């Protein structure tokens, strides 16, 4: 069983710069190695075979190098959909094995998120459960801080966050944080607020609402 | 009247497995003592008869096939095996009787870088002891190829990348398959007794 | 023009069985190596099995004895029969054209297999109504909350596919409940508040549930 | 021609694991498939499986698959047979055998490896004299009781007396211990003049016992 | 898969006379490609590993004397010993190597048939050194008899004993072709002291009538 280790785990580069991925092998496969590109929700696409040969329809900015146990993949001028996960795969000895991938992220200019908050429906309120939703739209970088405050008391342990993958012509991210609780405990409180901290904002941004208005 | 095993085993260059070589041994006295008593071999696998008891038995004809593969594939030169080599290059029958001898030749068939080929594509498996030396462009699609490589049109052969620094499984191994015929005709190949 | 389309994926109890099929066009199935390769949710790729141009077949050790790859030239289709399924088999399975047991030059879109004992549950869809606060000369946001469903996936679009840009359908999150939850939002000009009507279409086929939900500004 | 030599005697408790070995030496070993054969006490031979050391191709018999593991270290010309959890039923002698091909007879045979599996623990024997009572030719002997494991050795007059000596096969009593007897016939003329002593040696318990067998006082 | 049945299980031959062992196969073992039967005959002497006598059902391994012959084909084979000699006493096995899994015959034990020899019977009471131990063993020995079948029954005050005796037999003596046997009756000190007469009754072909050797506990025997 030949183990392939790809390096590094993630890389974040700007449009125009060039990226170099590495793959190292438990034993030597001697050139029998290929590179695939997989975008979110899509299937892998063959980039390079024979460790050096471009597949059909692959632009020239993709280039393969190396042999023995060590191989590298380079993208010459990074463009707004070069951003995916990239896998190396050996076919020197059975069974054929992949590396665990390295994710390529963009680095565009810092963009502040636009913040919205949604109180629960009353249809769901009569259901016995309340879900309050905070939306942070179209920001960069990905790292942000969402803080739920209920009657000015910091809430923890009843919220869940969900992040999109990079929209690939604005290069953005967007995030949702939903707070779930009973209807009894939902009506035990009055003010519900979402406070957002991020690179693109001078100060935390807060969006709130009172229950029943 | 000694059987010429030496010009098979000690040949300076071997054949590619897709075009494997076959020598017809007949009308001679065979000394298998030189084979099973040597320490040059990595594998010596005999089926249906032991090489130490052929020194006293006689056959119609003997066939010595020879070719170079990579170590990973020596497993496949055996009855009841599947894989690229067993299916498209060299196939031994299920009722095979005879010997498969194989030894490492990294010092002789590896430079710095190859010359041996093997068949990658074939629409059906080979019959036992079949040899297909075609180089016709393999038509993997509905559209005919008309002799030009391209999409859905592949060259059927591929070269081993024999290079002395590879792992031993990737290194070239020379393989000799001895098969013994015994139809009911005059027996011409015999042990010393 | 090669096309590969998988089907047959769904929810199945541990120990049960499935048959995945892959319809292929643009090449001759009978004369090409073909392979099934799987990808667990959010993890790497694992080669599952191969059928050679000459019929020979090979399997990864983790599925040997339980899986069987086969092909039909009459129907130009590749099959993977999965028996005695385990939770570790949960993954998206990809049908792939194989260049001589070396590399996969063409891939299908994949089909999702969820091995589990949990029962399927259709989602409840609630509105995330837009601002009354909005900005009356700026931008507003609205959306749909699709909660408490199993298993994956669910499809959500806006105004029957007419509304696509500014749409963010977030990845589902596994709640404490063992059920999935999801939200999908849209960005609009604010005074399109009362010119246009926004309703989200939510389809969860493991449940055969489809709901078209209107999301209006709240009554003051 | 070549020879197979196996590992030594094994005595294990039920549940322990065990790996016995078999090393080949000589010319032609590259051509040899090595099979394993079981022989339980007093019964016939059972073919267990076979291996080719060059690539460790292994073929098991259906009665033994999943019960044992047959492996090989080719660099030292050694085959191996091992259990991960022994049962008392595994008590037997295991021979490794060699044939110069598959579907060829086994020319070469090891000497055998005796494996005892028993909950019993090491205990030296008790030696009691079977004193002569007799008819015209005066049989006498020694009773070597309650020992484990095998074997013991029994000589007479430190090895001088062998003519007419019968050292019986040991029997396994239900206590899990072995008991044995050794007898000898001598002229009744010599019972009053010549002295007879039996020497029992049990190396597993490091026990040497010399006992005199003489007509009883009564 | 393939099964082998030998016949008979035991065989008693005189010196110089001919021994015959048959082996029947569940399924024909003859490659007609080579026209050879893939059947072997092995010999195993007491304490020794098996030794290959004959292969391909008739061809003799090197060193095997010409008195061993292999015959038959298809499903039926026989091993023949020309003029049985004393060094040929052993268990003989047939084995098929036509295909894996290999399988052995059950084995045929071959001993020297000599003239009937009656046993000599002796009886040994328990030593008082062992009577201090807490148990008591009475030993009854049948020396230098043939054939091997012999009946040895213990009687405690003429009550037939069961489950408390074990017996042992020697290998056939290479010189005089005879056997020796010892039966051991074991019982507690308590049970031993509750009875007086301990008897060993022997029945064998060489005896006109059963012979009894007995002793009374305590009294000088
Ligand atoms: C292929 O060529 C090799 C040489 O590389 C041949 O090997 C040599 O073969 C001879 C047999 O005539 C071997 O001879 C014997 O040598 C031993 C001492 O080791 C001696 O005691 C014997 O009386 C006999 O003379 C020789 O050892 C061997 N050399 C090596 C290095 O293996 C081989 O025979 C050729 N193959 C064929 C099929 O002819």
């Amino acid at each position: 069983e030949i183990v392939l280790t790809q390096s590094p785990g993630t890389l974040s580069l700007s449009p125009g710069e060039r990226a170099t991925l590495s793959c190292r092998a438990s034993q030597s496969v001697s050139s029998y190695l290929a590179w695939y590109q997989q975008k979110p929700g899509q299937a892998p696409r063959l980039l390079i075979y024979g460790a050096s040969s471009r597949a059909t329809g692959i632009p020239d900015r993709f280039s393969g190098s190396g042999s023995g146990t060590d191989f590298t993949l380079t993208i010459s001028r990074l463009e707004p959909e070069d951003f995916a996960v990239y896998y190396c795969q050996q076919y020197g000895s059975s069974p054929r094995t992949f590396g665990q991938g390295t994710k390529l992220e963009i680095k565009r200019t810092v963009a502040a998120p636009s913040v919205f908050i949604f109180p629960p429906s009353d249809e769901q309120l009569k259901s016995g459960t309340a879900s309050v939703v905070c939306l942070l739209n179209n920001f960069y970088p990905r790292e942000a801080k969402v803080q739920w405050k209920v009657d000015n008391a910091l809430q923890s342990g009843n919220s869940q966050e969900s992040v999109t993958e990079q929209d690939s012509k604005d290069s953005t991210y967007s995030l949702s944080s939903t707070l779930t609780l009973s209807k009894a405990d939902y009506e035990k409180h009055k003010v519900y607020a979402c406070e957002v901290t991020h690179q693109g904002l001078s100060s935390p941004v807060t969006k709130s609402f009172n229950r029943g208005e | 009247n000694l059987c010429p095993f030496g010009e098979v085993f000690n040949a300076t260059r071997f054949a590619s497995v897709y075009a494997w070589n076959r020598k017809r041994i007949s009308n001679c006295v065979a000394d298998y003592s030189v084979l099973y008593n040597s320490a040059s071999f990595s594998t010596f696998k005999c089926y249906g008869v032991s090489p130490t008891k052929l020194n006293d038995l006689c056959f119609t004809n003997v066939y010595a096939d020879s070719f170079v593969i990579r170590g990973d594939e020596v497993r496949q030169i055996a009855p009841g095996q599947t894989g690229k080599i067993a299916d498209y290059n060299y196939k031994l029958p299920d009722d095979f009787t005879g010997c498969v001898i194989a030894w490492n030749s990294n010092n002789l068939d590896s430079k710095v870088n190859y010359n041996y080929l093997y068949r990658l594509f074939r629409k059906s498996n080979l019959k036992p002891f079949e040899r297909d030396i075609s180089t016709e462009i393999y038509q993997a699609g509905s559209t005919p190829c008309n002799g030009v490589e391209g999409f859905n049109c592949y060259f059927p052969l591929q070269s081993y990348g024999f290079q002395p620094t590879n792992g031993v499984g990737y290194q070239p191994y020379r393989v000799v398959v001895l098969s013994f015929e015994l139809l009911h005709a005059p027996a011409t190949v015999c042990g010393p007794k | 023009q090669v096309q590969l389309v998988e089907s047959g994926g769904g929810l199945i109890q541990p120990g049960g069985s499935l048959r995945l099929s892959c319809a292929a066009s643009g090449f001759t199935v009978s004369s090409n190596y073909m392979s099934w390769v799987r990808q667990a949710p959010g993890k790497g790729l694992e080669w599952v099995s191969v059928i050679y141009s000459g019929g020979s077949t090979f399997y990864a050790d983790s599925v040997k004895g339980r899986f069987t790859i086969s092909r039909d030239n009459s129907k130009s289709t590749l099959y993977l029969q999965m028996n005695s399924l385990r939770v570790e088999d949960t993954a998206v399975y990809y049908c792939a054209r194989d260049f001589g047991d070396f590399y996969f030059d063409y891939w299908g879109q994949g089909t999702l297999v969820t091995v589990s004992s949990a029962s399927t549950k259709g989602p409840s869809v609630f509105p995330l109504a837009p601002s009354s606060k909005s900005t009356s000369g700026g931008t507003a946001a609205l959306g749909c909350l699709v909660k408490d469903y199993f298993p994956e996936p669910v499809t959500v679009s806006w105004n029957s596919g007419a509304l696509t840009s500014g749409v963010h359908t977030f990845p589902a999150v596994l709640q404490s409940s063992g059920l999935y939850s999801l939200s999908s939002v849209v960005t609009v000009p604010s005074s399109s508040l009362g010119t246009q009507t926004y309703i989200c279409n939510v389809n969860h086929k493991p449940s055969n549930t489809k709901v078209d939900k209107k999301v209006e500004p709240k009554s003051c």
